[PDB]
């Protein structure tokens, strides 16, 4: 106790009758009085060790908190562990959990933080040596339960954690920096941090993103590989072990700078390869929109059998899936030499077995004529429009469309809407070529630029196999001088091959089809192109369409309208990307307008898109200005600044549409109810501004992809009814699909309701009508949206059109740009390897909204829906794989994922 | 500066107080994740 007679060798067994207590007073008190007692000290270090061991096997708290109280200050207080130095370092395997037993069984929140900084600086010492690891190791596997090892692991690989902060804050480090006190370099670093790995996998599971995102390396991800293969099969099951580590990864999305946060992705790539669950490597692949990822994943499956069996059909279904159609150009290859057959194996490896699903689902769902029929007024325009949006999606829509009739009536540049919507009947499906070609052969320019759209979107379904491709009917109409008739066809094959760029792709959209000398809205088309091509995989930002978005710009900016659709087509181009979007910020300013400024900041959103950080503060000095300064001070030449004050609205409200969709699934819950609070702020602070951020807000829902799609877009959109702007009802529909006739069963009842009461304006009946027909898709056919399915943080490829008119006035020419709505995902199929188009039962989770889990997995108990159903909208999405209960189990794993299902049947 | 040019600087003082923290608590959180009364008379001549 407080003896120096309790030192002798006898005196250990006199006193360890009583309790053990030699190991403070007296010894402690020697070797931090006498040198010459520390070459004593030394040999009962392990004497000292083991009284610990003892009375942690027969725990009580008390006989340590009072025992150990002045030990305390002995350690590194007084001594500070460096006499002759070698001495005090040795002996730090006894004394490190004394420190700690004033730390964490003695509870006081101020001896916790105090102490913690202590500690960091003994560990990571003591981790030279290497035997601060064997500490650690001894307690995560225990000898035996009780209260103390179960704390004390904890508090050890926590504080390293802790350690690496010091050295980005300050150059200086060491003990002046009190967040660890320790300099962080090596020693105790290094060696420590490769033990940290592989303790903080078998019982953590929460501390582990902290690990990760800290370092904000990807060579932390990068050693993080290998120590996990190792364990994948003896300590663990790979099924256990591959979902722990899917929450890690999806959780250190927020909090990563952008050349850290994608760098965080292309690792983690590399951790699903080895683990034995390849659907999810392959996801992440497409997104990341490097070749060489997919190539690997599919060459992996394939080749280890000479026989047909799961792992052909496999590879193939995974390389079909997106619609961008990167993938399939791929896969090919293998398979095609093989000739097990060209027939079904190659078609499945191609977008060929989508557009026969297809077909399968609209005899199943039919597609219920129940469009407007008004004549006369501008309810005229309305209605021709309205059989499209309809009846969007592949369908037979041809005994209707037959009568031309009622397309040439329809009067204005609503005609070439008319014919554009007609296009969209005929998504991802080679049929419906006969009626487009009547309207291009014929009359005005304007239906042949409608037809022309028409193509591209009919071409789609099959390209890679390419039947009767985009290329050839559009490449004699790109020659024929007019604009209208140039640009068009340059956006359908735009569409078609979608982010696939190949020599055909790149040198035919390469001169532009837009007339410098005129201002054709849908002449502005030209640009779009170019947008939609190069997204939908990697951006390089590139140089040639700089070249031309000068080229519009500089000849004619009198119009202001169409200037602005020149800006925000290139920030579009870039988005998909944040760490190659600060380059271009340099490039594109070169040029002098305050019109080049207005498109600075529209870009500068798109850079520092991944986390709130950077983007949320930035949208906000941004969007306080004008109403602060204004506030403060109460209490040719015209139409370049009326665009630049235009764009800081616009891009306050991209940039936090943009930074939603990346955030926690805890944090898209809290921006939502912002979001609301916020029309009331920028309400009172100026007019101008209210207006703009309404008709945004309903694209807000669109992009962030909010988790809930049923119940609150029909409660914001009451109180929309009394703001003004109709075009929030637009915006807000595209997002509000969900199961077709669910929610939007609601939304045209109601609309049309307030519509003939309150009539304002035919403009006003004009957007109401729109948004309600285009809403619901009949009896719940595969959906437009944002997302791809199969990347559930997907940006659109062909779904980004949408924001671009959102911003500037209301018109009827507009339209023509949103008949472009491809975005159709696959009805899900319980698939052997026979193909079958039937379902045992799938679980649909409707519940997205949770933050007790951050992968966003359905939980395995669900509720069961039937067979032959479309994988419906968001909080529906999640569908987990029913199978359990007949012995079978998912080789293809299902998060919500677009993909069609497969089980092995045991 | 009489009465209207003094409050012109008392209100202005009001005003950055108000403006300051409405921007202050979000952007600190998110910073660091990513000579004499008479003199009489002096020896001292002046003109």
């Amino acid at each position: 106790m407080v003896d120096e007679s309790d030192k002798k060798q006898q005196t250990i067994d006199e006193q360890s009758q009583i309790s053990p207590e030699k190991q403070t007073p007296n010894k402690k008190d020697k070797k931090k009085e006498e040198e010459e007692q520390l070459s004593e000290e030394d040999a009962k270090l392990k004497t000292d060790l083991e009284l610990l061991v003892e009375r942690l096997k027969e725990d009580d708290s008390s006989l340590y908190e009072a025992s150990l109280n002045a030990l305390k200050e002995s350690i590194k207080n007084s001594t500070s562990s460096m006499t002759a130095v070698p001495k005090p370092l040795k002996f730090l395997r006894p004394t490190y959990p004394d420190l700690c037993s004033i730390y964490d069984k003695w509870t006081d929140p101020n001896l916790k933080s105090s102490l913690a900084d202590v500690l960091s600086i003994l560990a990571m010492t003591y981790s030279e040596n290497g035997k601060h690891d064997s500490l650690r190791y001894r307690l995560l596997s225990d000898v035996s339960d009780f209260e103390g090892w179960g704390h004390e692991y904890i508090r050890h690989l926590a504080l390293e954690i802790g350690e690496v902060y010091n050295d980005q804050v300050e150059k200086d480090a060491e003990d002046e920096t009190s967040s660890d006190g320790s300099k962080s370099d090596g020693s105790a670093a290094t060696s420590g941090f490769e033990f940290s790995k592989e303790d903080t996998l078998r019982l953590c599971l929460d501390i582990v993103p902290y690990f990760l995102k800290h370092n904000g390396e990807e060579d932390a991800v990068d050693l993080l590989l290998e120590i996990e293969s190792i364990d994948k099969l003896p300590q663990f099951v790979d099924e256990n072990t591959f979902q722990r580590v899917c929450q890690y990864m999806v959780a250190c999305v927020p909090l990563l700078p952008p050349p850290e946060d994608v760098a965080f992705l292309k690792t983690a790539y590399s951790i699903y390869l080895s683990q034995n669950e390849l659907t999810d490597a392959i996801a992440l692949a497409v997104r990341l929109g490097e070749e060489d990822m997919i190539r690997s994943v599919f060459d992996a499956t394939s080749d280890p059998v000479m026989h047909k069996q799961l792992a052909y059909i496999l590879a193939a279904q995974k390389t079909s899936f997106e619609y961008e159609g990167v993938q399939d150009i791929i896969g090919n290859g293998k398979l095609s030499e093989h000739f097990l057959y060209l027939a079904k194996e190659l078609n499945l490896t191609g977008p060929k077995v989508p557009e026969d699903i297809y077909k399968s689902h609209l005899d199943n769902s039919k597609s219920v004529f129940s469009s407007a029929g008004l004549d006369s007024a501008q309810q005229n325009l309305a209605s021709s429009f309205v059989n499209g949006f309809l009846n969007l999606g592949y369908c037979n829509d041809k005994l209707i469309v037959d009568n031309d009739n009622w397309v040439y009536k329809t009067k204005g540049d609503g005609m070439t809407s008319a014919v554009a919507s007609i296009g969209s009947i005929y998504q991802w499906n080679l049929d419906g070529l006969q009626q487009l070609d009547k309207y291009l052969y014929v009359d005005e320019p304007e239906v042949k630029a409608g037809a022309l759209l028409g193509i591209g979107i009919s071409a789609s379904g099959v390209h890679d196999g390419e039947v009767e491709p985009a290329l050839l009917l559009l490449q004699d109409y790109v020659t024929n001088p007019d604009t209208k008739i140039s640009s068009a066809a340059i956006l359908g094959l735009g569409i078609a091959f979608a982010g696939s760029k190949n020599d055909e792709v790149l040198g035919l959209l390469l001169p532009i089809a837009a007339s410098t000398d005129l201002p054709i809205e849908t002449a502005a088309m030209a640009s779009l192109a170019l947008a939609h091509v190069f997204v939908g995989t990697c951006n390089g930002d590139i140089t040639t369409s700089i070249m031309d978005n000068f080229l519009e710009r500089t000849a004619i900016e009198l119009k202001t309208d169409w200037v602005r659709f020149l800006a925000l087509a290139l920030g579009i181009l870039y988005m998909g990307q944040g760490e190659q979007v600060d380059d271009v910020l340099e490039t594109i300013s070169a040029i002098e307008h305050p019109m080049t400024s207005a498109i600075e900041v529209l870009v500068g959103s798109c850079a520092y898109t991944g986390t709130g950080d950077v983007l949320l503060i930035q949208d906000l000095l941004h969007r306080l200005t004008p109403k602060n300064v204004k506030g403060e001070e109460d209490a040719e030449i015209k139409s370049e600044e009326k665009k630049g004050k235009s764009s800081d609205k616009d891009a306050t409200t991209d940039g936090k549409n943009d930074d939603e969709e990346e955030e926690k699934e805890a944090g898209i819950v809290d921006e939502l109810a912002y979001a609301v609070l916020g029309i009331a702020l920028i309400a009172l602070g100026e007019d101008i501004g209210k207006e703009m951020s309404l008709r945004h807000f309903g694209h807000l829902m669109h992009y962030g992809n909010e988790h809930i799609r049923r119940m609150v877009p029909l409660a914001m959109g009451i109180v929309s009814v009394s703001d003004p702007q109709m075009k929030v009802f637009d915006t807000l529909t595209r997002f509000s699909h969900d199961a077709d006739l669910e929610v939007s069963m609601n939304s045209i009842f109601a609309m049309g309701l307030c519509g003939a009461g309150t009539n304002n304006a035919r403009l006003a009946q004009l957007l109401r009508q729109l948004a309600s027909y285009y809403s619901r898709e009949q009896d719940a056919l595969f959906i437009t949206r944002l997302a791809q399915g199969l990347l559930h943080l997907g940006k659109g490829t062909m779904t980004m059109d949408v924001f671009n008119d959102a911003h500037v006035l209301n018109k009827v020419t507009l339209a023509s740009i949103l008949t472009t709505a491809v975005g159709l995902v696959s009805p899900s199929f319980m698939l052997k390897h026979h193909q079958l188009f039937y379902m045992l039962n799938a679980g649909i989770r409707p519940k997205f909204i949770l933050a007790l889990n951050d992968e966003g997995e359905p939980i395995k108990v669900n509720v069961r829906v039937g067979q032959a159903v479309e994988t419906v909208g968001q909080a529906g999405r999640p569908k987990k794989i029913t199978g359990w209960i007949t012995q079978s189990t998912p080789v293809l794993l299902n998060h919500g994922e677009r993909a069609e299902l497969e089980t092995d049947e045991y | 500066e009489e009465a209207s040019g003094k409050e012109v600087e008392k209100v202005a003082t009001a005003v950055l107080s108000t403006t300051a923290r409405a921007k202050a608590r979000a952007k600190k959180t998110k910073k660091e994740k990513g000579e004499f009364y008479k003199n009489k008379y002096s020896s001292k001549p002046y003109k």
